[PDB]
DNA sequence: TATAATGGGAGCTGTCACGGATGCAGG
DNA sequence: CCTGCATCCGTGAGTCGAG
């Protein structure tokens, strides 16, 4: 019912309140020292699904290897964005690369 | 007189209506060519002119 | 038009029963459900404006 | 905007498992359960308790709720007590804790991974009296049952074993919730069988069958009366808001009288009855008054008995005006 | 018609709150703001400035 | 007729689809014992 | 009985209104001049 | 690990690798972020109305017209909640009321069949979805599932209180007729007010041709 | 006491619970065979009252 | 209780005029 | 960024009777 009472009290647009109540975007009660995109997370901030997934569960990615092809990098080795994991594969992010299901021992 | 198991539900002539009864129709369950809606034992129509 | 609607629904039923069941033993009798067609026509002649 | 499209979007976020990943997750789950049994053998706690503590730690601090199965209330305090009694175990025993944890994580991942299957199964069940999303949810319950009951040893792809449980739960839901007046599942089976049979008979006869023909195609024990009663019990109620007329004007429920509440003439009937009975009882001697009114229950609501009986027979034949109350 | 128009003229909007707890732009009945003003004047307080 | 693409087996049959209400000589119908009339409906003719 | 008609009491439709407003999670109270609750349900709806 | 020899550099979640014999901490935060009526209710309980009243009062002195307007519009709600003694968190429902069975009757008609109110079907939806939500909670369902379930619950409460208000209206199977909610009952031309209150059908009445 | 006023206000969950004669648990109406109100159902007599 | 199965489906189209809020290009 | 005008969304649209 416009203007929204709950929306007015908490100072949120109809669209935002819609997004939160119907489970589209999250909203932060306790930042707990979180940092996203270089700016720390302010309270009452609307996070998308991906954003919250990244903040809470961390960022990671899996890269498929064409069958019968060995990689250029080993298990547990640090990886930089742009560094290629195989002759056909390049990594998007930083962090540690790990071996998923070795075919040959 | 002892209490009777049933009560009088009979179809009576509505207020302001009436006439001579011209016709009657009686459809019963167990009659040849006669099948009512489920649960219905019998159906009676009275045509009054 | 209502016949067509009930017929398309009947077709949906046909495909739905085609994907399932034994792909060997099936007949047009076991595929075709007329209920949506009957319901479409009856709904038309009964409840239409 | 559209709930279904949103769910289908949230479903397309989790990528599908490669065979190795499926096998891995299933294995981790099974070994996790085994590890929970092991920790039960070690610590001496309830397998359910330990399982729910492990699950509590895996899911997060967001979800801790009392479980109907447990013998104790599960608060974060208690999950921390139990977690502290698990962590304080020797190393070789403490291994099984980690095994169980990664087991639960693998379980979550496994359930979340196969959610599309539930959609593709529930899309065939549309229009049976349950909404799409509800079918999807019950199918999800089936999927969870599948994950808990799945054995990767048999070398069967998970979709095979899961499909059965999904169909099972979806059908259970359709049978349970789709009728305003609840009819037990077996009776629903009976009704549906009757309907299919009638459709067959009518398909071959080129006309709607009678109760007797249905009784014939029904086999032994079935007669016309049973078919009629079964069709009678299969009748769904109709809405009071069912529109009457072409316009928005009146509802079907406006034509139905209330047969419960006494109309003023009925309250007046009771009043006049008690009054006339009280006034025409002048014959009564006091002893016969209290005793005969206790006979008919006119006081507390529940030889001289015979003389009072006879006197009442005497006063009935007298005024001849009480017939009206007798209908 | 005068009765109805009278009902249309019933309301005022606060131009200045004065010493009241009222807000600028708030709309209230003319009667209420007049009783409030007459009470504030009796209290020696600055009254509420309102627009018809 | 049911026709299999692979097999090629053709199973032909006549199935009963139910009844279509018939119009009487005068142009009305009898639906559930009561005489009814289907009223013709004017509308915008499709096109561009 | 030939006597005068009694004083009318609260109409049932208003009760229906109150209960339907309650099912909407809104409390509708009938009060006296002292701002105390008056019960139109005569203790029937109160535990 | 190692009796306290090795510890963590950054905030994160723990994956214990037994194969590689390494404790690997994925970089993540404990951040508390929620969705829906839980989050909103939490935000409502935290509200200090006097404080917000002060802030809005400070905003009331700004030379901008629009800002004073919006500050006023907010302060009206705030002060409403203040004076009424109503807690804002009451705008979110924990216990949903249930209307007496005689105001939503299941009654056998003349023909022996049954007639029933749509409120019964709405209540049925709500109850079923609440039960399923509870069971899914007790069984440790994943995130997405519980999310969708909570959404469905919210839409069931929506359907019950006001139907068709948000999204497409809830209808009965094989029917295009939107079910009648409490809101539909109260308001409208056929609503309880206009139909059964401001006017009534009366006894001791009649009619005829003049 | 004559009613001189009608007040309308938000209902706390505690108030809503203080109204209720019981929680409706099962989404059931009446028994199919007996046509009596089902226990803990929408029509249950143990909550709302005797038929 | 085990071949494997992994993102839905219908849509309703010829009123009209208002208050209020919300948003965007312009001074 | 503050004002003004364009645009979207929700809300209304006579009475009684009969069906
Ligand atoms: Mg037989």
């Amino acid at each position: 019912d416009v203007p929204s009472k709950i929306g007015t009290l908490l100072d949120l647009s109809a669209t935002e309140l819609e997004q939160v109540l119907y489970f589209s975007k999250y909203i932060v009660l306790d930042p707990k020292g979180a940092i996203l995109n270089g700016v720390p997370v302010e309270k009452r901030q609307l996070l998308t699904d991906e954003e919250y997934r990244e903040l809470r569960y961390g960022k990671q990615e899996t890269y498929p290897l064409p069958p019968g092809v060995d990689a250029l990098v080993k298990d547990g080795e640090e990886v930089v964005k742009g560094q290629e994991l195989a002759p056909g594969v390049v990594s998007r992010l930083d962090g540690v690369a790990l071996y998923r299901f070795p075919r040959r021992v | 007189e002892k209490a009777r198991d049933v009560k009088d539900t009979s179809l009576r002539v509505p207020p302001g209506e009436g006439g001579i009864v011209v016709r009657t129709v009686r459809l019963r369950r167990g009659d040849p060519g006669v099948e009512l809606k489920p649960g219905v034992r019998e159906v009676v129509r009275v045509y009054v002119a | 038009d209502q016949f067509r609607v009930g017929l398309a629904r009947l077709a949906r039923g046909v495909r739905e029963r085609m994907l399932m069941g034994s792909e060997d033993s099936l007949t047009p009798a076991k595929l075709v459900n007329s209920r949506p067609l009957e319901a479409a026509i009856r709904e038309f002649f009964s409840r239409s404006q | 905007s559209d709930p279904v499209r949103q769910y289908l979007h949230e479903i397309g976020q989790v990528p599908l498992l490669t065979l190795e990943e499926e096998v891995e997750l299933a294995r981790k789950v099974e070994e996790g359960m085994e590890a929970i049994k092991k920790l039960s053998e070690i610590t001496g706690l309830d397998p359910d308790l330990i399982r729910e503590v492990v699950r509590a730690k895996i899911l997060g601090s967001a979800r801790v709720r009392h479980i109907p199965g447990l013998k104790e209330t599960l608060d974060p305090k208690t999950v921390e007590e139990i977690d502290q009694k698990l962590k304080s175990l020797p190393k070789e025993h403490k291994r099984y804790l980690h095994i169980a944890r990664e087991g639960e994580a693998a379980r979550q991942h496994l359930i979340e991974a196969n959610l599309r299957l539930v959609v593709s199964i529930a899309k065939k069940y549309t229009g049976r009296g349950l909404s799409f999303l509800d079918l999807i949810q019950e199918g999800n319950q089936g999927l969870i049952r599948a994950v808990e009951k799945f054995e990767y040893k048999r070398r069967f792809k998970f979709s095979t074993y899961a499909t059965w449980w999904i169909r099972q739960a979806i059908n259970r839901a359709i049978a349970d919730q789709a009728r305003t007046i609840r009819i037990p599942v077996h009776m629903v089976e009976t009704i549906n069988k009757l309907s299919r049979t009638a459709r067959q008979l009518q398909q071959e006869l080129g006309r709607e069958p009678t109760y007797e023909e249905i009784a014939e195609a029904m086999g032994p024990g079935w007669d016309a009366k049973r078919v009629e009663e079964t069709l009678k019990i299969a009748q769904e109620p109709v809405s009071l808001e069912t529109p009457i007329g072409d316009e928005k004007d009146s509802f079907y429920g406006d034509f139905i009288p209330d047969e419960h509440l006494p109309s003023p003439v009925d309250a007046a009937t009771q009043s006049l009855l008690s009054e006339e009975l009280e006034k025409a009882l002048s014959k009564l001697s006091e002893r016969e008054a209290m005793v005969l009114k206790l006979r008919k229950g006119l006081i507390d609501g529940r030889q001289i008995e015979n003389k009072a009986l006879r006197k009442l027979k005497y006063h009935e034949s007298r005024t001849r005006k009480l017939r009206d109350f007798l209908d | 018609i005068e009765i109805v128009v009278r009902q249309m003229m019933k309301y005022v909007e606060v131009t200045d709150p004065g010493d009241s707890r009222l807000l600028e732009g708030q709309v209230l009945e003319k009667w209420d703001v007049e009783a409030l003003n007459e009470r504030l004047i009796a209290e020696g307080k600055t009254p509420v400035a309102w627009k018809p | 007729q049911l026709i299999h693409k692979d097999t090629g087996l053709i199973k032909e049959d006549e199935v009963f689809l139910g009844h279509i209400p018939l119009m009487t000589e005068d142009g009305s119908f009898i639906i559930n014992g009561a005489d009814r009339v289907i009223v013709s409906q004017i509308h915008r003719s499709p096109g561009v | 009985k030939g006597e005068d008609v009694p004083e009318p009491s609260v109409p049932e439709s208003f009760r229906v209104l109150v209960k339907e407003l309650q099912a909407l999670a809104l409390d509708v109270q009938t009060l006296d001049e002292k701002d105390n609750p008056v019960d139109i349900f005569e203790g029937l709806a109160s535990k | 690990a190692d009796g306290g020899k090795v510890k963590s550099d950054v905030y994160g979640r723990v994956e214990v690798d037994l194969v590689r014999n390494v404790v690997r901490v994925v970089e993540s935060y404990d951040i508390d972020a929620r969705m829906g009526a839980e989050a909103i209710q939490q935000l409502l309980k935290e509200l200090d109305l006097e404080a917000l009243e002060k802030e809005l009062l400070e905003e009331m002195k700004h030379p901008s017209r629009a800002r004073r307007a919006k500050a006023r519009k907010r302060l009206e709600v705030v002060r409403a909640f203040l004076d009424s003694g109503n807690r804002p968190e009451w705008m979110i429902l924990e216990a949903v009321p249930v209307l007496p069975p005689d105001l939503r009757p299941m009654v056998q008609v003349d023909g022996g069949r049954f007639a029933t109110s749509d409120l019964n079907d709405l209540y049925r939806r709500l109850i079923n979805r609440n039960n399923r939500l509870k069971k899914l909670l007790a069984q440790g369902a994943p995130e997405i599932i519980i999310r969708n379930e909570k959404r469905m619950l919210q839409e069931a409460v929506d359907a019950l209180l006001d139907n068709g208000r948000r999204g497409a209206p809830v209808t009965n199977p094989g029917s295009d007729r939107p079910l009648r909610s409490l809101t539909d009952i109260l308001s409208g031309k056929q609503g309880r007010f206009r139909q059964n209150l401001l006017g009534k059908r009366v006894d001791y009445s009649g009619r005829s041709v003049i | 006491k004559e009613v001189r006023k009608v007040r309308i206000a938000l209902a706390s969950p505690e108030k809503i619970r203080s109204w209720s004669y019981g929680e409706v648990e099962k989404p059931e109406t009446i028994n199919y065979r007996t046509l009596k109100p089902e226990r803990d159902g929408l029509f249950d007599e143990r909550i709302f009252g005797p038929i």
